[PDB]
RNA sequence: GGGAAGCCUACCUCAAGAUAAGAUUUCCCUAGGACUUUAUGUCCUCUAAAGAGCCGUUCGAGACUAGGACGUUGAUAGGUU
RNA sequence: CCACAAGUCGAGCAGGUACGAAAGUAGGUCUUAGUGAUCCGGUGGUUCUGUAUGGAAGGGCCAUCGCUCAACGGAUAAAAG
RNA sequence: UAAGUUCCGACCUGCACGAAUGGCAUAAUGAUGGCGGCGCUGUCUCCAGCAGAGGCUCAGUGAAAUCGAAAUCGCUGUGAAGAUGCAGUGUACCCGCGGCUAGACGGAAAGACCCCGUGAACCUUUACUGCAGCUUGACACUGAACUUUGAGGUUCUAACUCUGUCCCGUGAUCCGGGACGAGGACCGUGUCUGGUGGGUAGUUUGACUGGGGCGGUCUCCUCCUAAAGAGUAA
RNA sequence: AUAGCACUCUGCAAACACGAAAGUGGACGUAUAGGGUGUGAUGCCUGCCCGGUGCUGGAAGGUUAAUUGAUGGGGUUAGCG
RNA sequence: GCUAAAACUAUGUGCCGAAGCUGCGGAUGUAUACUUUGUAUACGUGGUAGGGGAGCGUUCUGUAAGCCGAUGAAGGUGUGUUGAGAAGCAUGCUGGAGGUAUCAGAAGUGCGAAUGCUGACGUGAGUAACGACAAAACGGGUGAAAAACCCGUUCGCCGAAAGACCAAGGGUUCCAGUCCAACGUUAAUCGGGGCUGGGUGAGUCGACCCCUAAGGCGAGGCCGAAAGGCGUAGUCGAUGGGA
RNA sequence: GAACCCACUGUCGUUGAAAAGCCAGGGGAUGACUUGUGGAUAGGGGUGAAAGGCUAAUCAAGCCUGGUGAUAGCUGGUUCU
RNA sequence: GUCAAGUAAUUAAGUGCAUGUGGUGGAUGCCUUGGCAGUCAGAGGCGAUGAAAGACGUGAUAGCCUGCGAAAAGCUCCGGGGAGGCGGCAAAUAUCCUUUGAUCCGGAGAUGUCUGAAUGGGGGAACCCACCUACUUUAAGGUAGGUAUUGCAACAUGAAUACAUAGUGUUGCAAGGCGAACGAGGGGAAGUGAAACAUCUCAGUACCCUUAGGAAAAGAAAUCAAUUGAGAUUCCCUCAGUAGCGGCGAGCGAACGGGGAUCAGCCCAUUAAGUUAUGUGUGUUUUAGUGGAACGCUCUGGGAAGUGCGAACGUAGAGGGUGAUAUUCCCGUACACGAAAGGGCACACAUAAUGAUGACGAGUAGGGCGAGGCACGUGAAACCUUGUCUGAAUAUGGGGGGACCAUCCUCCAAGGCUAAAUACUCCUGACUGACCGAUAGUGAACCAGUACCGUGAGGGAAAGGCGAAAAGAACCCCUGUGAGGGGAGUGAAAUAGAUCCUGAAACCGCAUGCAUACAAGCAGUGGGAGCACCUUCGUGGUGUGACUGCGUACCUUUUGUAUAAUGGGUCAGCGACUUAUAUUCAGUAGCGAGGUUAACCGUAUAGGGGAGCCGUAGAGAAAUCGAGUCUUAAUAGGGCG
């Protein structure tokens, strides 16, 4: 029963060259390279995934900040203010609202003070 | 394999990796690393295992009613042809038939059929028992069967 | 306020790839169609400037280059006197 | 107490003793170091075994003897550069 | 010599010369060791010019070691402790050609120095244990006749020796047979046995250890280290 | 290495060497010869030590092998109890 | 970059901040109760050396005289799709004759490393080098093409060898015609290259032959477990003697 | 002092023209000389004017084939979920 | 309109990624006049009448292979067979042969150069040189025969030396050499293990030497046993890893008894069983061969054996081939026949010859000394062999029963022959495989022990595939009458076009789209503008990726590695926990106080075979006892149960 180990052998090597498609040089034409050129680009992507939730909260809390001192408060107090206001919109709609809707961000703006005084 | 006594080249200074024979099972055309003989691939089976394993099988058969009962079973000349038009008689045109002894000419005429086969009664066994669609069995061979019990 | 062969200048050379890409003088190019992707728009016809280079004769310039001079409206090289 | 192999303390029962009038005390010395496994042999004893049988030789069991095996859990009976 | 750790001569507290493992000298000899002088010079101050052969360019043929992959800068710091690749910062448009060797702990050879492995080989000896060789005695081959106080002495021939002479096989400095001569129970050989035996052979020659070696230590008892139960390392 | 020097062994079937032996070299030589060892032309020379190891020659006291097998001690049994 | 701080000391109110906690969705292990269930609840799910459990694919045997296949198998190359994974499924193109469900059974059953083995191909790089510094120039010819071939006219080098012979060694390399892929460190019309055909004439040259040296073998023979060692008579053996 | 036989110095060469050379100098060159042909000595053996030199580019024990897949408490490697 | 300030678009020397289309290369898949392992039955040799192995020749053309040998791809005879043939690479060509029977197949004859045991002498194998007879020739030759050594026999001759013997010669007969494994005998290691090493082990193994047969060896008790029983050798299963041996270490390791396979005894001088030759007869087997059933239509297709519909044979549905997959197309298969001539075996007679120089076993048994063999290493060491020295009794006798003695039991050494059961495979025929499918399987599928390397012994490769059929590309064009290509033609297919099935990867080109010449690092990852093509016109698909947060490969070894510590230039293919036996534990199945057979027989996975093994009882060193037993004076106590 002698097995020969070309067909399977092929389709793996194969499956990873196609994983590492677009990569530079030996990275995506030698097996080798680009096997290691895969693992960390998983690696990567795994350490990413989290790495996205802190960039975007980021993000918002950057335009929220914005907004405020164009109103008159900073990000601090107005979020304290909202708090304090009962408001439990989040920080990805308030930049939302803070990008696209001046007049709405001024009325949240107005609330939080509001609710600070 | 043939050859391969000498050490290929020395063992310090060439920049080579240290080997010891050319025909190393690490090389092209040394030897396999472990080289089959020839083996024995009986088993032992416990005669009382045997005996249960032929009787669960041929009452199986009777359940499932692929056991067919015949007083007599026999033909006159050996003609594949005559065998052929007896067991469409009975429609067991595919089947395995135990007689009490084998007739020559039952053994002629059945010798070219596909699917069909002959034994003694007392030359059965699990595997032929089970691979034919039907068993036709007379009653002479049932009793020596009931009498070896399986 | 004074105060050293030391620091910044001052002397010589390089220097706008200084992408912050600087300044001054002088010179050159002033035509028609079609169409839609209506715009430094895409295709046809016409036009080819001021200059730069290829090539050649060469150099007190030179590894190859680069740089300098000249190409009949001529002394650039060889020869001749 | 302790990996093992080992090591330590011990009331009490029976027999035979010594000293005490007696209740009693005594299974070495106030205690903790003074030591060496296994193999192979020697000596005393033995209601064990005993290669056909009776003996015997040899073996077993109980007590005991032969190590600076001190590199002291001891690789050989026997070994330097 | 201007200047002499070298050289020559002399001195002698010769660490640690010395008479065939020769002592002290010695003409000639030496591609032999050390020191000095004349001449001579690009050896040098200190390099210049020129000639040939490469280098460079063109046409033809066409290697090498190396190589995880590269979009392959400096500095200071950090860090498997000496960074192109990490941190901070400075500088830097893209790509060749001729040169250069400061770094890539550059290439080359599983470090030869050092240590370790109950590794190897060869050599030595008053290491251990065998054997060859040499040597001793007993028994066998191995006999006879006369003397003396188990042993000794004299004589003999017939076992045995001759790498002595003659004869024959035989055209023969081998060998065999025969006849002599000189020896002779010796020598020599077999078995057993004591001695000698680096000639040869197989092996051994401990561990801990602020590397290894040298030194010290290796088992048992007491105190401290030992952190108020036990135990606890150098 | 060498010529020269010295010590020592070797009486011939030589010592010595090769070989298991037969045999061969030494040598178709014979101590003015042959082997081993050291020193190293030549000139002047070459001192003291025999305790150690070795070699050579004595001595027949002590010790010692194989071989030999005098004595003593056991095993067994005819017999006697 | 910072000086009634963006430094230090004390106090207060907010906020940022992790794969920690919470929210939403999904998987999996253990236990309690549902007294089959596959269901809810509670608690768990970082891991080297190791231990335990469950699977995917590959070759072969039976099931299989079955099922799929020239209306196109295996293999190759794309695309789409499915699962937690090893992987599965469908199909376009290529290809041209085999493949094989399910359930069992057996293993030459899975590769990136071992200075691993075999073949192919990269980098260095069109880089070093083209093998004695005795030396070349021109006209004509042939030819697809001439620095190297042929003819001619000049120049230069060796001349105790870079000339002429013999033995040893080699074996057709000798001569003629024809060809230029490979071989020739470049080209080649040329060649010691390919192909085809020729060429070596002995009484006197050499060998053979007669003779022997060193040495070898050795009838009988001597010796040795065997194989064998030595050696007599002889018989071979030139590097020497013989028209 | 040529041929011939050697190998003292230096530059070059070191993926060489060459797995030991070229060039310029150097030593012996009638002798213990150089050299052709054919023989003898074989591996714990041979041979050695002696360096552990040489014995087919190999020598503190040649080469080849077998024991043999020697052993390695050492280093490396060990393949799907 | 000029000027100023601000800010877009526009380059690719080259490069990256994606896609398309190629080259190189030869993986993969499919395949096989090749290997590997067996079963059954044979056979077990060839050679002086010249072997194994070679050299050289031999053809109409003739290089290699095959065959053959100056009679040379063949000659003669007998038998078969019946239309083609002149061997293969390897086509064409010519001369040809053949129904007056060729080629081809089987049997028997003829010829059969040179070397090689090589044998007339020699020698560097395939060469040089001879002698003697008989016939033949006249010139310088031819034909045929003989000429080695050793051993034995006969005859003749014949020294020292008288008789003799040694020696010498002739004739006749025999032997030598080669080759697989198995057998018998003569010698005989070390690596290794003992965690070192010397006894010991490895191991009487490897190797060297001598010599048989189809087998060899052994064999008919001076043997075991221990109720007085068995009854010659050989092989297998148990007994049993037991009893023992052993630096009592590492290890080595029986026997008795039982179960099987096969069975067989016969003689020592008038002499047996048996064996070997030759001849005859009978039977069987083997070497060529002959006959041998039964299918059509239709669809796809280059081609049908494949689809669809019906039919026929079967003592034949084993296998192979044919343009894809055939019981009925071909070769075959089952079955029925067949032999001039030769060979093998079996049985029966005939004659030889052997057995068979030997008639009951003396330098023998036993002993002293030194060794060797027995599972047994000097041990309490019996028994066997003998190098050395000795040495009986002889049936009222002698050997053995594991030191030795007594008693009992048992056998008769110093003389022989003997089949089967057992061991093996160079070779022949048939059949088989959960064996390989060109890096595998033999080193070798192919002109392989070749090429090549080495003085030599010796070492030792790589290399398979057009197509069903060559139908292997007439002719035209470029080019040097080259190579190579474009048309044409053949073919189902030419990107099947000659190193030609498929045709992967590394590596190297061309084309298109986007990005890229002010910006510093494992090259990705999470975001994300623009552009191009497509488009279900989108909250879509494909390609690219300006700008931006984070981010120092993998393996190994380590306390710890981006480490400037190891390993890898890349791809493809290969490459490492196996096999046998024993034992223990766990799952699972059968049976259950029981479970189970081994060798072996068996037309054979069945069924027989109960010897043996495990469990069912412990204690004790043991004798012994036994639900108890050991220790003790103890019924106490205590240990194992
Ligand atoms: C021994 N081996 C012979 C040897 O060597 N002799 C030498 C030789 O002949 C030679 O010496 C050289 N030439 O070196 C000679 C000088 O002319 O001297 C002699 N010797 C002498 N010694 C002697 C001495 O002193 N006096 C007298 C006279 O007898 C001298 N000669
Ligand atoms: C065995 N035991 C005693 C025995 O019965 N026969 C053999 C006797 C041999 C014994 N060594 C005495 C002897 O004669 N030795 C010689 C010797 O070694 C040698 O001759 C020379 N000259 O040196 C050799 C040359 O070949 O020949 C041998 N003799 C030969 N006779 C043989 C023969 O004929 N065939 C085969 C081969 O054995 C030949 N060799
Ligand atoms: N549109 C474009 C048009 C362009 C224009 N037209 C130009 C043009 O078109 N130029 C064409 C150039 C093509 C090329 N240059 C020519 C070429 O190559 N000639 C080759 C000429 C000689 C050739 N070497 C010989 C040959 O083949 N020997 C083989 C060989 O011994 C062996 O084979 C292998 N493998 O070992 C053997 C095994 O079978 O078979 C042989 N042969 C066999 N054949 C047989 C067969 O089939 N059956 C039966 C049997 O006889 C078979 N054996």
């Amino acid at each position: 029963a002698r097995v020969k180990r070309g067909v399977v052998a092929h389709r793996r090597h194969k499956k990873i060259l196609a994983r590492a498609k677009g990569y530079y040089g030996a990275r995506s034409r030698v097996y080798r390279v680009a096997f290691q050129a895969v693992i960390k680009a998983g690696q990567y992507a795994y350490r990413d995934r989290r790495q996205k939730k802190r960039q975007f909260r980021a993000l918002w809390i950057a335009r929220i900040n914005a907004g405020a001192r164009q109103n008159g408060l900073s990000y601090s107090r107005m979020i304290d203010g909202l708090k304090k206001a009962q408001v439990i919109i989040d920080r990805r709609v308030l930049a939302d609202i803070a990008m696209h809707d001046a007049v709405a961000f001024a009325a949240l703006a107005e609330k939080a003070k509001g609710a600070l005084a | 394999v043939s050859g391969g006594g000498k050490k290929p080249f020395r063992q310090k200074g060439t920049g080579r990796a240290r080997a010891g024979s050319i025909r190393s099972p690490i090389w092209v055309g040394g030897g396999k690393t472990f080289a089959a003989r020839p083996q024995d691939w009986s088993q032992k089976v416990n005669r009382k295992m045997y005996r249960g394993a032929m009787q669960c099988i041929l009452a199986e058969l009777v359940r499932q009613d692929r056991l067919v009962l015949v007083e007599e079973f026999a033909v006159a000349a050996p003609k594949t042809k005559e065998l052929l038009a007896k067991l469409n008689d009975l429609n067991a045109a595919r089947a395995l038939i135990v007689t009490d002894a084998v007739d020559e000419n039952l053994y002629l005429a059945a010798r070219n059929l596909p699917h069909v086969d002959v034994v003694d009664a007392t030359a059965i066994d699990p595997v032929s028992l089970i691979a034919f669609d039907k068993v036709v069995m007379s009653v002479a061979a049932a009793k020596k069967i009931e009498v070896e019990l399986g």
